[PDB]
This record gives structure tokens, C-alpha cells and sequence, in this order.
């Protein structure tokens, strides 16, 4: 029923920055909101309770404000502990419905992604499937995109992608791309290419190879 | 002061009745406080299923699931259940279980909660990983550093644990999310940039333990 | 399908 | 002066969750009384299923069923409800809703139950009744009167209502049981007894009614 | 986990007859049974509870006596309303398990049943099943054995009967017998016959036709 | 746990 949506859905900022996170309900709720903070895989802690009432154990950083439909997380000079994912929660009346979440980054100079391309194995092969694995290293920022090019042929559906988390000295993140075919549909084409853009190259950064 | 522990089946079937419990220490199940049961798909938010008074035994459930769904109660063990029954392969999610502490007329949070419980929801059968190994080469040599890897495909259920040199490499390591493919399988890949002169002389070896299956096993990797 | 109100807060505090 | 009243589907499939609700008036389900659930296959006795306190709200079931059955609670609405999750053909049976009154420290007698609600559990679809009459012979004429009847055949599912001539002959006619062929659809028997000399002068025609299906037959 | 059985699962006896059903658990539950009267097709009535404290507006020829394990509901002058299924159940604590029930007849002459015998009719035989309906009507006791002979072949299994209540007039049973087969397993043989053994038969009666 | 003892029917009997 009730909509909690949070706002920005992700933001970067550098520690000792004063950061602002908004979550705001489709109906009023007084001033009953609850703020929690979640590392990675691990349970939430509780942060805030009725609108600003800081749980006891939690920094004097973290403040809450808001009454209504628009509530506000502030964390004044933000530390490197506090990077996370961040919801907040209607407590007054069910359903208590959680928001959507927003997650804190830690901004860093832009690196641009090492671009590695893996042909298929030969034991791989012998099982009948090919996969075409092609890595994209250590960059900053998050947003990267990968394409795949079989024979000039663009690619769709075809492949799945998975990302790593801010890697806890470097803050750059890693992103793996595998296409799947069959030995048959490989072993059909010659040359297979990895075509990458990213805000860190000034021309898209392709990677292939040729199956003979 | 309160400490609360997840435990029940990690793997359940579609359409069957998914049973966890929640046992509780250091405060009394009976008491003005809602345990409430917590749940997060993979890679999503988090999502309250449902609530109990351990004094008055009223209930209270997310309209989207109020008819699968039935929270208990155990006062004798310190424990409180969660019963979700005709499970869909779209409930495999982290599922935890807290303490939504409460006031005199005011609801306050959930100021204790339980580590989780993965459980997933999947006709597959447990079925070991096939290794195969991402050799370095031209191909993935960016200026004087090369990159190789392991490929962990067709496996299940999770997880899947890699180590580089038996737990002796650990710089330079990455390590990625595995994904469900259409086959109801997963698949990752962890791969490791070294130097490009330690690819003549160094070995290289992935560590890949799959416990669900009692899978222990280890993958040369070697250029060409 | 009830929602939880002041008095359920209270009723259950203290109670059996 | 209290009043129970059951509702719910009668009629479910198999593996399915069966749902059902009591609906109480003359006294609060927030009460001392225990909430009781009992069900009663065609043709066996009572099986007492599980209550629930109506202020403790602690629920209590049949050790050989607790893994299926829920049992909750709705103060507002006077009502009480039961479920049976991944429900077997098994369980087809006559549910009641009956209030466990409860003194200080023990408990009393079930005094107030409800009609009862019929749920069958089955894969079968709705079929209208096949009507045949079950004409006399040589083996069935004793001398006088004259013994006939009608065959009402695969129906699903029960109950089937068969009257005689509108309703106008009732000396001497027996209905008998339907029984659950390994079909899953249902058969029974309608005769009647009557002189053989009637044959002449009176008409004989038996009327079928099956609401399931909407159906209604006349066969001589 | 109790397991609480009832004696006699059934009995007969007329107006004025006094009668004693017995119930027993295999544990002790003091002097917490509860006894109930269900007629057919209508839910229990409650009539004692406390081992023998009478519901309020139940007739005072119920009496209940007993303790721990073995218990007694005992009718003095029995009367014709009386008759239907009586259960005991334990009310002190789970499961509260119910017993098995005794059913309560009404004695009345040994009369013999009339035995008839229908053919399948020339609908259903357009419908592809033969079902040979066998009707016993008004008899007593209520015991009797009824077997299928298509062409002196006894049948098992591919037959199927239901009986009747006692008629509310002359308290007699009427049981009703359908042998279901193929219309080819029918038409091939020729003759079907219908077997009752009965208290007052000395050798089976044969009911047949063609 | 089966359970059900007469507290529990006290229990049963009040609230608030």
C-alpha cells in the first residue's frame, strides 16, 4: 500500500563532506520514521528512531529531521565507516514498509578500466559450451559499458555481466563480462570482440581476438 | 543484551512450505516487544514480511503475502517461527529475523537482529562445479601486467569459495558475484592481475570449494 | 486486515 | 446466546491451501473461550483439529496435522479462521466451528457448533448427472407391487437432490448413498415400491436436481 | 497422543431398554471427559462434561460415572429421540483427542428384504456401461452379504454398495448393490445374477436375469 | 510442544 521512495537512489562524496539523504511516504506518518544503515551482507543496524531520536552507540554525526511526507538523513562530516546502504522505515502503522535504499560511494579520481578478453577454454569446448570471458579492472566510476561484437554481429540477450563492490584501498570497482554460445555458433564465426566506453577513455576500448 | 539466531533449511523447493525459527536470548519472548521477520532478495532492498506481540499473539503481515505467510510463537524455547507456505522460485532471499522494539503507545526500530538466513527456492539439484581455466596471454596483457582466472560454471546451490595459491595470493584478486543462469545454475569468475614477468616463472593454482557437494578443487593455469 | 494501532502497542506490553 | 456460522469454498483441489471461516455473534472471539476447529470424514467420526484462545491468542493443533494446519484470529469482525496448506484427497470432510467454553482453571464442553461447511478435495471438474431408469422385471415383481427407480450416474460433485412425480409420491421410496467411483465422479440409486396394478393408471417420473451444475432431469 | 476407544462401536435395543456405552484412555485424564450426541447429518450436541455434570437442558436420564481410565454414559429408559452416535472426548489437555464413536440402533422384528433386481436401460446401454443395480428393501438385521455371479463367476473389487438408514417408520434397512463393467464385458456373457446371504436365509438366494 | 495447562487458560482469560 504506503510508497516510501529515497533520494538520490546513489551519490559519491569524500569523506568529512556534509552528505543529505531524503526519503519521503505517499501519506502523512507524523513524525514516526526509523533510519538504518547496512554493510555489505551484513544485518542493518538502527540508526534512527522517531524522525530524529538517535539510538544509543550512534555518532553524533548522524541527524534526522522531516515530519510528514519528507523526511532527511544528515550525516555532517561524513567518515569512511560510513559508507553503506541506507533505508528508511514507516513505525507507526503496518505494514511498515521499507524504502528503496540509497547507497553512499567514496568519490575518487576517474581511472579508467584495464581491458582483458579470455578466449574459451579447450576443456570448456570439449563440455560443448563456449564462454568468452572479458574483465574490465580497477575503475572509477561505476558506470561502464560493454558490448559484444561477433563478426561485427552486435550482440544481445547472449551474455550476463556481474560487478564487485568499492574495493576497500583502491575505491575502483571491477566488472566481468561472459558470453555464453554454443561449440557449434562459436566455432561458426572468426572474430570475437569486446568493445568497451567508459568516462575514462576518449575512444571506446576494444579487445578481440581471432578463433584461429 | 539480546541476541537473536536464524535457523532453518537453506534450500526449499517451489510449492513447498518454507518453516524458519528465530530463537532469542537474553530477554523473554513474551514481553511488549514485535518480532519481526525481515527478508532481501539478492542484490535488492529490504522488504517486512510480518510482525508478532509476544503478549497479545495478534499478527500482522505485508499485504502482498498476508496469504502464504504465518508467523508463531514458542515461549517456552525463547523462539518465534515463520511459516511461508506454496514458495515461489522468486522468495530466494536473505531472510532475517529482529526485535522491533516498542514503546508505551509508540512503535520505536529494530535495535537487534539476527546475522540472516539464506535460503533459496530452486528445482535444480545439487550439482558440483565445473572449473575451466582463463589463461593469460596478448590478449589479456594491458602494458606490463597480465591477467588470469578461474571460471566457476554450472554449480549449485551457493556458495563458492576461491582462494589463488591456496590462501597465499590475495593482492590483486577479484573475485566476482555469481549469476543464476536460465539452466538454474550459477556462474562466476575470479581472476587475478600479476606482473607479466611472473607468468614464466610463477604457478599459479585457484582453490574452489563447494561444500554442498563436498567439491574440493584446484586449477592450473598456464599461458597458451 | 486491522492495523496496528496505540492500544495493540499497550495491550501486548504487559500482559498474560 | 451465541451463534457460529461457517463459510469458505466447498471445494478445492489437491496440494492447494484451503482456507475457511467462522463468523461469531452473541459474544467477543476476544474471550475465554477456546476456538475450536473439527472436522468429520463422510462416513467417520469427529477429529478435534486445533483450538486458539481467544485473549492468549496461543494456538494449539492435532500432532498428526500441526505442519499444515494455521489457526488466527480477527477481533474486529467477530471471526475466526482455519488454514490447510498442501491439501490431499484425504481430506475431504464436513469442517465445523465450535466454541470450547472454558471455566477458571479448566475447561468445559464444545456448547455452541456451527451447521458445518462440506469441502471436497479433488481433481474432478463439475459434470451434470446421467438419469436412467431402473425399469421392473419378472425378478422384481414379489407377487404384488412392482419395484423401480432411477440411476442418477456420473455427477461431480455431491449433493444431488431427487424428487418424484414434483415431489407428489413419497410412500415407500429410498435414496440411497452415492458412492465415489475410482472415476472420481459420483453414482446413487433412487427407488420406489409400489403396487403392480399402478402401473396402469398412475405415471412414474423421477426429477433430478443438481445445482452444482445447474441441471435438472425428468426421466420416466 | 492419547488413544481413547469406545465400547460397544455399535448396539441395538428398543424404548425402555436401559444402556451403557463405555470409554476408555490409555492414560489417566481424572474426571475431565466430555460426552456428546450427534444425529445424522446434524453437529454434536454437548451433554456431559466433568465426568457426569449434566449440560443444562439435556434430559436427566443421562448419568455419566467414572474415573481416570475407564468411563460410563448410561441412558435410563431409553427413549426414540435418543438414538444416533455418541463420542467421548478428553477436555483437560491437547489434543482433546475424540473417540471413536458408538452408533445406537433400535430393535425391531427380523423381517426379510425384498430382493429386486434392474437391468442397465437402453440409454446407458447406448452409453457404452453396463451397471446391474441389486435393491434389498426394508429387512433387519442390518448385516448382509451381497455377491456378483456373471455366468457363476464371483465378482471382487468392480462392485460397489451403499446402505441405507432405518426408515424412521418401520426401523429396516435397504442396501443398494452396482456392479459397473464395459457394455463389451456385458453383452458377452448372458446371464447376471445377484447373491444375498442373510440371518434368515439357511443357503444363499440367487436373483438373476438375461 | 502440546502443551495446554489451566495458566494457559488464565491466560486465555484476561487482557487488556
Amino acid at each position: 500500500d504506503i510508497q516510501m521512495t529515497q533520494s538520490p537512489s546513489s551519490l559519491s562524496a569524500s569523506v568529512g563532506d556534509r552528505v543529505t539523504i531524503t526519503c519521503r511516504a505517499s501519506q502523512d506518518i507524523t513524525s514516526y520514521l526509523a533510519w538504518y544503515q547496512q554493510k555489505p551482507g551484513r544485518a542493518p543496524k538502527l540508526l534512527i528512531y522517531k524522525t530524529s531520536t538517535l539510538q544509543s552507540g550512534v555518532p553524533s554525526r548522524f541527524s534526522g529531521s522531516g515530519s510528514g511526507t519528507d523526511f532527511t538523513l544528515t550525516i555532517s562530516s561524513l567518515q569512511p565507516e560510513d559508507f553503506a546502504t541506507y533505508y528508511c522505515q514507516r513505525h507507526d502503522t503496518t505494514p511498515l514498509t521499507f524504502g528503496g535504499g540509497t547507497t553512499v560511494e567514496l568519490k575518487r579520481t576517474v581511472a579508467a578500466p584495464s581491458v582483458f578478453i579470455f578466449p574459451p577454454s579447450d576443456e570448456q569446448l570439449k563440455s560443448g559450451t563456449a564462454s568468452v570471458v572479458c574483465l574490465l579492472n580497477n575503475f572509477y566510476p561505476r558506470e561502464a559499458k560493454v558490448q559484444w561484437k561477433v563478426d561485427n554481429a552486435l550482440q544481445s540477450g547472449n551474455s550476463q555481466e556481474s560487478v564487485t563492490e568499492q574495493d576497500s584501498k583502491d575505491s575502483t570497482y571491477s566488472l566481468s563480462s561472459t558470453l555464453t554460445l554454443s561449440k557449434a555458433d562459436y566455432e561458426k564465426h572468426k572474430v570475437y570482440a569486446c568493445e568497451v566506453t567508459h568516462q575514462g577513455l576518449s575512444s571506446p576500448v576494444t579487445k578481440s581476438f581471432n578463433r584461429g | 543484551q539480546v541476541q537473536l539466531q536464524e535457523s532453518g533449511p537453506g534450500l526449499v523447493k517451489p510449492s513447498e512450505t518454507l518453516s524458519l525459527t528465530c530463537a532469542v536470548s537474553g530477554d523473554s519472548i513474551s514481553s511488549g516487544n514485535w518480532w519481526t521477520w525481515i527478508r532481501q532478495p539478492p542484490g535488492k532492498g529490504l522488504e517486512w514480511i510480518g510482525n508478532i506481540g509476544g503478549n497479545s499473539g495478534t499478527t500482522f503481515y505485508n499485504p502482498s503475502l498476508k496469504s502464504r505467510v504465518t508467523i508463531s510463537r514458542d515461549t517456552s524455547k525463547n523462539q518465534f517461527s515463520l511459516k511461508v507456505n506454496s514458495v515461489t522460485v522468486a522468495d530466494t532471499a536473505v531472510y532475517f529475523c529482529a526485535r522491533h522494539s516498542s514503546g508505551w503507545f509508540s512503535l520505536y526500530g529494530l535495535d537487534s537482529w539476527g546475522q540472516g538466513v539464506v535460503v533459496t527456492v530452486s528445482s535444480a539439484s545439487t550439482k558440483g562445479p565445473s572449473v575451466f581455466p582463463l589463461a593469460p596471454s596478448s590478449k589479456s596483457t594491458s602494458g606490463g601486467t597480465a591477467a588470469l582466472g578461474c571460471l566457476v560454471k554450472d554449480y549449485f546451490p551457493e556458495p563458492v569459495t576461491v582462494s589463488w595459491n591456496s590462501g597465499a595470493l590475495t593482492s590483486g584478486v577479484h573475485t566476482f558475484p555469481a549469476v543464476l543462469q536460465s539452466s538454474g545454475l550459477y556462474s562466476l569468475s575470479s581472476v587475478v592481475t600479476v606482473p607479466s614477468s611472473s607468468l614464466g616463472t610463477q604457478t599459479y593454482i585457484c582453490n574452489v570449494n563447494h561444500k554442498p557437494s563436498n567439491t574440493k578443487v584446484d586449477k592450473r593455469v598456464e599461458p597458451k | 486486515l486491522q492495523k496496528l494501532n496505540s492500544w495493540d502497542v499497550f495491550g501486548n506490553w504487559f500482559d498474560l
